[PDB]
């Protein structure tokens, strides 16, 4: 589950 | 606080060197020191206080999530010191995001007027009531999740009126809310037609862009399908 | 300190929490706390301690060395940041070096009777020596050189006197004194020729080795073999 | 130049 940079 | 001595322009020059030199801790209070000037942020310079922020908040969840699972092990026969020592941690992960929290609520939020300010300030609230929803335990975990909500929503009302579906905020806004519906709310569905939705109007909209902003924009809409991969 | 009230038992169990949760400022501040309860240390304790504080000063060195390079680019157009930030860090460093030796001098060498563990200590004064050399400017520079030579030096010679030669910690202490001679002392053929003689007499002794420290041994003889490499 | 681990 990868969020913003 | 401690930087009220340092010229804001010396702040933010030794911010960008703690980046270089990976030194997250000391970008975060150079950037913190800068916000205390009073004066409204730059581009450039918001995004130097969420890479510093986020660093520092990325390491101490990262810890958390160890420490946790260690713990959680640990009740499936030691004492007090797993739990003593996940809670210190959280601790001060609890007083990071309450001190980014206070930034934004005095004054930069209350300030921002344009789209792009006043949308990047509502999405890091959302971010870091997420992270503290992370680590909440019961009710007041409720109150938190609500907050999150609401802060993601505000800045979502405001992108969709005022600014194209492929702005990398926008995009960002969108990917860390739909995290927040699939990790926080348990609402996966919503997290997936948010993300759906959010790449598909990115995807329409390409052809306006340059090659550069072209970039920019894929490059978050990756984010949004690698998450709709492993949601789906 | 602000460890006095926790048992070394605690201390020790939070130590290699930390060291999980890659915490590495939080496991050098527990295994400071235990050392001063005032007992000497274990095989695994002194490990501890020597993986917590590398990892801590790691880090500085690396950003000193980041904005050391940028000072210098700097002097072949700005104001005094990007010196007050490199003077800033390296106060930082040297504080770390100063604890460690501190620990050493009160009073970990002095009570460490048996080879290995005061050829630890020794090696660990040498290299915290060696860190304070590394950002040392002019005349003391000489002192903080030969006493990293002489702690280097002492831990030498009870090796060979005490320890086979592929005994990990002699491995380890003539692995660093080698760079010390490289790096510090400007003396690349005194550090060949350590480097050399070193892998060499270890080669001639493997034989004597079980599979589990042959692997031990030959993983540092690789990183003097590397040097070697790279020096010749 | 790589000093020990
Ligand atoms: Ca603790
Ligand atoms: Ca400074
Ligand atoms: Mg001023
Ligand atoms: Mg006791
Ligand atoms: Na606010
Ligand atoms: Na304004
Ligand atoms: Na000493
Ligand atoms: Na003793």
């Amino acid at each position: 589950c990868l969020s913003d940079h | 606080g401690a930087m009220g001595s340092m010229e804001r322009a010396s702040l933010i020059q030794k911010a960008k060197l703690a980046e270089q030199a990976e030194r997250y801790e000391d970008m975060a209070a150079f950037m913190k020191g800068a916000v205390e000037k009073g004066e409204e942020l730059s581009c450039e310079e918001r995004n130097l206080l969420s890479v510093a922020y986020k660093n520092v908040v990325g390491g101490q969840r990262a810890a958390w999530r160890v420490l946790s699972s260690i713990e959680q092990k640990s009740n499936e026969e030691k004492g007090p010191e797993v739990r003593e020592y996940r809670e210190k941690v959280e601790t001060e992960l609890q007083g990071v995001c309450d001190t980014v929290l206070g930034l934004l609520d005095s004054h930069l939020i209350k300030e921002a007027g344009d789209a792009e300010s006043r949308v990047f300030y509502l999405k890091m609230k959302g971010d870091y009531y997420r992270y503290l929803a992370e680590v909440a335990t019961g009710d007041d975990k409720k109150r938190i999740i609500d907050s999150a909500r609401s802060a993601y929503q505000e800045a979502m009302d405001i992108s969709k009126k005022e600014m194209p579906p492929t702005n990398p905020i926008r995009l960002g806004l969108a990917l860390n809310f739909s995290v927040f519906h699939y990790e926080i709310a348990n609402s996966p569905e919503e997290a997936i037609s948010l993300a759906k939705t959010t790449f598909d109007e990115a995807m329409a909209d390409l052809h306006t862009l340059s090659e550069d902003s072209y970039k920019d924009s894929t490059l978050i809409m990756q984010l949004l399908r690698d998450n709709l991969t492993l949601w789906t």
